[PDB]
Order: C-alpha cells, then sequence, then structure tokens
C-alpha cells in the first residue's frame, strides 16, 4: 500500500523521514490529506488585504481594499467600486441613464422592469438606486 | 504509543505440531505489522512484513495473516529450529509510532519430569569471609514452574534467595534451577537445620533435603 | 552479500554517554535507512532513531532529548549518542537497516551482531571461588563464583575434559553490583573418590584465574 493517505490535512508527508507526517512549516497549510509538500500561504498586500488569515490546514483569504471589489473567483483580480446608480464601464464611471438602475457598487446597469407587460401596476417607481416594484397581477 | 501485545507469553508443543501466535495492537495499524524470530544470542531475523508476505530467506511453514488490531503467525509444522522467541512489530505515521511486542517463546514439549534435588552447605573457606552461601540445586526437570521455599530450624525464609535458571537443554529438552540462600555467618550459626523443600507438578509430594551445620 | 559490523565502549559508569558505532560493507548507503535498535531483559526491544545519508533524522520520542544518531558519510558510517546514561539504559544496541517493499521502509531486515552495553557504578573486582562439595546411584557437586564484576566469566571442568552433566547458571546481579553464578555436574557416586573434579573459572576483566578443587566432605 501507501501510507501519506494517512497524513491528515495540516501535515505533509516528509519523503525525506520516511513518511511520517510532520505538521506544515511556517507560512504554510496543507488543504488536503496526502500532500507530499505543503503549499506556500497567498500572502494579501497592497491591492489586496487578508480577510481570513492563514492556517495549518487552510490558506489566506484576500479582501480587496476599501472603494475596490473583488473580480474574480477567489479575489485574484481586483476592480474599483462605483456608486450605488452608476456603472463604472470604459473610460470611468457613469451614473445610469433614465430607466436602468444599479443596486451594487459593482457591474452594469440594467433597465427597469416593465410591469404593464403582465398586467402589473407601478407600486414604487424605479430609481437608479433600485427596480420598480410592480403591484398585483390581474388574475386575483 | 501504539502497544502490541502478544499471547500467550510462553506456547510448549511438540516437534512436527503446529504453531499459532497471537498479535493484538491497541489501536488499528492496517497491515503495518512483521514478524520476527530470535534464536539465544542472535539478532533477530525478518519473517514476515506486511502482516502475510515471506521475506526471502524465509521457509514455506511460516505465514502470517490479519489486518487492523489482530494478527496471527502460524507455523505449519515445527521443526527444532523453528524453537525461538517471535516478536511483532508495527509502525505508524499518523500517529508516529514504531514498538514491538513483548514477544512469545515457543518452547519443546516434553512429559514431566520430575527434579533431582541437592543441597550443598557452604564452604570451610567462606565462613572465613563472614557470609554464607546455602545452594539448592533442582536438576532436569519439566515443566519450568516449581516452588523452592527455604526452611531454616522450621523457620520460612524470605527475602535473602535468588533462583537462577538454564535454558531448556540441547538433548533432553528439561531445566534446571538453583536457588542460593545468602546470610551473613553471625546468622548462620544461630540455626541447626538448613532445609530446601521442593514443589514441582513431577513429585507425588513435596521434596526436603537438608544438612545440620555441624556435620 | 551486505554486512554491518559495529563497536564502541561496553561499560559506562552513570552520568555518562554511550557512543557506538555502525559500518556499512559491501552496498551503498544512499537508498536506505538505518536504524538503532536497543534490546533489555527489562524494557524489551525498543526501536532509538534512524538517519539517511542527508542526515535526516526521525528519533523514538522516549529518548529524543538525551539521544544523538549522526551519519559520516565518508566511510559509510553512522553512530548513536545517549547521554547521561542510567542502570535502565543497559541492554544490547543493534545496529539495522530499514527495508519495505512500498513506498515505505518500515521494518528491519539486516541487522548487525548486537553489541552489549552495561552501566554500572561497580568498580571491577574478581570471583572469589568456592566449592559445592558432595555425598553419598548419582552424586553432584559443583563450583560456586561470586562477588565478581564484570561480566563474563568462564568456568570450564577438568581443562575441558568434563562437559556431559554440566549446567552452568546464569549470572544474576546481586544488590551490591556484583555477579555470582554456580556451576555444577552430575558424576557416578562410583567414582567419587577416584576421579578428581577441578573447575577452571577464567575472568578475564580482573585478570583472575583460579582452579579450585572440589573434594567430599
Ligand atoms: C412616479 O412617476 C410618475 C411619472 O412616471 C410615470 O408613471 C410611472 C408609474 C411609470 O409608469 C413611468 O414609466 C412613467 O414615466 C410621476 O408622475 C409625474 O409627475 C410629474 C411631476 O412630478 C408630472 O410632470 C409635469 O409637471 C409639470 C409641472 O411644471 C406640468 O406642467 C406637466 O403637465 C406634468 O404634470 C408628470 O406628468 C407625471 N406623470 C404622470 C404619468 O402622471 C409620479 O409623481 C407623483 O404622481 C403625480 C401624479 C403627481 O401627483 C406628482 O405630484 C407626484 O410626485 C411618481 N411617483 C412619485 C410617488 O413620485
Amino acid at each position: 500500500q501507501d501510507p501519506c493517505s494517512n497524513c491528515p490535512a495540516g501535515t505533509f508527508c516528509d519523503n525525506n523521514r520516511n513518511q511520517i507526517c510532520s505538521p506544515c512549516p511556517p507560512n504554510s497549510f496543507s488543504s488536503a490529506g496526502g500532500q507530499r509538500t505543503c503549499d506556500i500561504c497567498r500572502q494579501c498586500k497592497g491591492v489586496f488585504r487578508t480577510r481570513k488569515e492563514c492556517s495549518s490546514t487552510s490558506n489566506a483569504e484576500c479582501d480587496c481594499t476599501p472603494g475596490f471589489h473583488c473580480l474574480g473567483a477567489g479575489c485574484s483580480m481586483c476592480e474599483q467600486d462605483c456608486k450605488q446608480g452608476q456603472e463604472l464601464t470604459k473610460k470611468g464611471c457613469k451614473d445610469c441613464c433614465f430607466g436602468t438602475f444599479n443596486d451594487q457598487k459593482r457591474g452594469i446597469c440594467r433597465p427597469w422592469t416593465n410591469c404593464s407587460l403582465d398586467g402589473k401596476s407601478v407600486l414604487v417607481n424605479g430609481t437608479k438606486e433600485r427596480d420598480v416594484v410592480c403591484g398585483p397581477s390581474p388574475e386575483n | 504509543e501504539i502497544v502490541l501485545t502478544q499471547s500467550p507469553a510462553t506456547l510448549s508443543l511438540s516437534p512436527g505440531e503446529r504453531a499459532t501466535l497471537s498479535c493484538r495492537a491497541s489501536q488499528s495499524v492496517s497491515s503495518y505489522l512483521a514478524w520476527y524470530q530470535q534464536k539465544p544470542g542472535q539478532a533477530p531475523r525478518l519473517l514476515i512484513y506486511d502482516a502475510s508476505n515471506r521475506a526471502t530467506g524465509i521457509p514455506a511453514r511460516f505465514s502470517g495473516s490479519g489486518s487492523g488490531t489482530d494478527f496471527t503467525l502460524t507455523i505449519s509444522s515445527l521443526e527444532p529450529e523453528d524453537f525461538a522467541v517471535y516478536y511483532c512489530q508495527q509502525r505508524s505515521n499518523w500517529p508516529p509510532a514504531l514498538t514491538f511486542g513483548g514477544g512469545t517463546k515457543v518452547e519443546i514439549k516434553r512429559t514431566v519430569a520430575a527434579p533431582s534435588v541437592f543441597i550443598f552447605p557452604p564452604s570451610d573457606e567462606q565462613l572465613k569471609s563472614g557470609t554464607a552461601s546455602v545452594v539448592c540445586l533442582l536438576n532436569n526437570f519439566y515443566p519450568r514452574e516449581a516452588k523452592v521455599q527455604w526452611k531454616v530450624d522450621n523457620a520460612l525464609q524470605s527475602g535473602n534467595s535468588q533462583e537462577s535458571v538454564t535454558e531448556q537443554d540441547s538433548k533432553d529438552s528439561t531445566y534446571s534451577l538453583s536457588s542460593t540462600l545468602t546470610l551473613s555467618k553471625a546468622d548462620y550459626e544461630k540455626h541447626k537445620v538448613y532445609a530446601c523443600e521442593v514443589t514441582h507438578q513431577g513429585l507425588s509430594s513435596p521434596v526436603t533435603k537438608s544438612f545440620n551445620r555441624g556435620e | 552479500q551486505v554486512q554491518l559490523q559495529q563497536w564502541g565502549a561496553g561499560l559506562l559508569k552513570p552520568s555518562e554517554t554511550l557512543s557506538l558505532t555502525c559500518a556499512v560493507y559491501g552496498g551503498s548507503f544512499s537508498g536506505y535507512y538505518w536504524s538503532w535498535i536497543r534490546q533489555s531483559p527489562e524494557k524489551g526491544l525498543e526501536w532509538i532513531g534512524e538517519i539517511n545519508h542527508g542526515g535526516y533524522v526521525t528519533y523514538n520520542p522516549s529518548l529524543e532529548s538525551r539521544v544523538t544518531i549522526s551519519v559520516d558519510t565518508s566511510k559509510n558510517q553512522f553512530s548513536l549518542k545517549l547521554s547521561s546514561v542510567t542502570a535502565a539504559d543497559t541492554a544490547v544496541y543493534y545496529c539495522a537497516r530499514d527495508y519495505g517493499p512500498g513506498n515505505y521502509d518500515w521494518y528491519f531486515d539486516l541487522w548487525g551482531r548486537g553489541t552489549l552495553v552495561t552501566v554500572s557504578s561497580a568498580s571491577t573486582k574478581g570471583p572469589s571461588v568456592f566449592p559445592l562439595a558432595p555425598s553419598s546411584g548419582t552424586a553432584a557437586l559443583g563450583c560456586l563464583v561470586k562477588d565478581y564484576f564484570p561480566e563474563p566469566v568462564t568456568v570450564s571442568w577438568n581443562s575441558g575434559a568434563l562437559t556431559s552433566g554440566v549446567h552452568t547458571f546464569p549470572a544474576v546481579l546481586q544488590s551490591s553490583g556484583l555477579y555470582s553464578l554456580s556451576s555444577v555436574v552430575t558424576v557416578p557416586s562410583s567414582s567419587l573418590g577416584t576421579q578428581t573434579y577441578i573447575c577452571n573459572v577464567n575472568h578475564k576483566p580482573s585478570n583472575t584465574k583460579v582452579d579450585k578443587k572440589v573434594e567430599p566432605k
């Protein structure tokens, strides 16, 4: 068989010391069992900020500095924050044109829901920061 | 650590019979277990590794089985070369541990043989030194178990005797035992009869052998 | 045809340092782990630790605080050092090569011959040899070698002549730190005044040889 399967997360199977399971050195982790070398903790500096500090079992988790929002999977790239009611596009960030909105500091502007198409009234008209909330369907 | 316990402590079997030895682990060790044979005055020799595989020079009658916490070593048909002590050994990386068992002696089964008892009075030379050594000998008996107690003027002696026993003899498979009572010359001369009484399975009743300090 | 030779000090006082060395002859040294294992009559077989060509070490935890294992890759030699020894450390120390079939080297396939190491505060002394005289159809007599340190001591009967009925008993360490054993032999009661019986006792550590004649009382 192969006894490195026995080694839990937080340790590695040391091929120099006859497959004993020693814990992970400083600034290092192993997220699964069986690993022959521990992995280096990601360090969050500059554009990023440490959210969850790294353990022996788990990597570090990086936020983005205030005014910025994590772009990719795992907060890899880092994009800037427009305010509510705006959309950052090409050439900077601009307010949403009338009839559009954005409820977050992220993303594009979507057009308002059109209530008239389901026979519905408009209970509260939309702004640039919130959508129209539609009234009761005329099937009631 | 993880502790391996072998049983029985010793095993008495006649040649050609089948030996079955056991090893119990205190927690699981999967199959990372080995058996060794050790003959007197030699290093241990690897027989079985990975619970069930023979090592290079090992004959076919040796066989191992088991996984987890209970392992058995089987010798299919005992031969003269095979009467030795057998140890088991385990290794673990989580948690890290390397340990052996306490051993199982495999001993040649014989018919019971009562001892031949002899008492020996202290040498006159030694009594000049200021100490006396009385010596009881049990010769060529089987099984190894034997009660030997000293009676000095009918009083029973406690913490002044030391026993000592040979290895099973090469030819007739018996043991020999030697009890040595040691008193100071002063304490030795306060008493007359120095008796050694021997209880053993081979004897219909205990045998006493004594002497008087005068003669 | 690989083989291990070991050597080193065999008699130490308490607080001193056990030192031993193993040499590998006839094979490579790099592909293997090399172990030190000791065997006690009290505490049995006990693994001390292991090293490889790279000087990577694992130790038994019960000993790590006083153990050192080191390697000399220029002579294919590894060596054991055990500090602050105590009577408990008296044992036969073995060197051995680890073996395993898979990706682990977790058993022991090849062993040194063993080196017995004794620790004791007793200073070296020679045996007093006293006789165990017979009486009056089998008789029994013998020699009592007493109060000697250290082991070993040899005991022959009739300068090697008489061997048949002999039992030499294992030495036993008394409370003084000195060993004692007795040798005995069964002889026919007929031959008691005829044939003459002499035990020859050799204790090389003190350069003491003694031949004592056992005559009936
Ligand atoms: C909700 O929005 C209304 C207009 O939006 C339309 O309706 C909603 C429901 C949705 O369907 C959208 O798609 C539509 O665009 C607001 O009503 C509008 O109010 C303005 C003034 O606030 C009025 O504009 C002009 O005002 C000048 C004054 O100088 C006058 O001369 C013009 O004639 C004209 O009145 C728009 O005409 C009017 N639109 C409609 C369709 O009525 C509404 O505001 C509120 O409701 C109206 C009826 C008035 O009572 C206002 O005072 C009041 O603010 C929005 N709702 C809220 C709560 O603000």
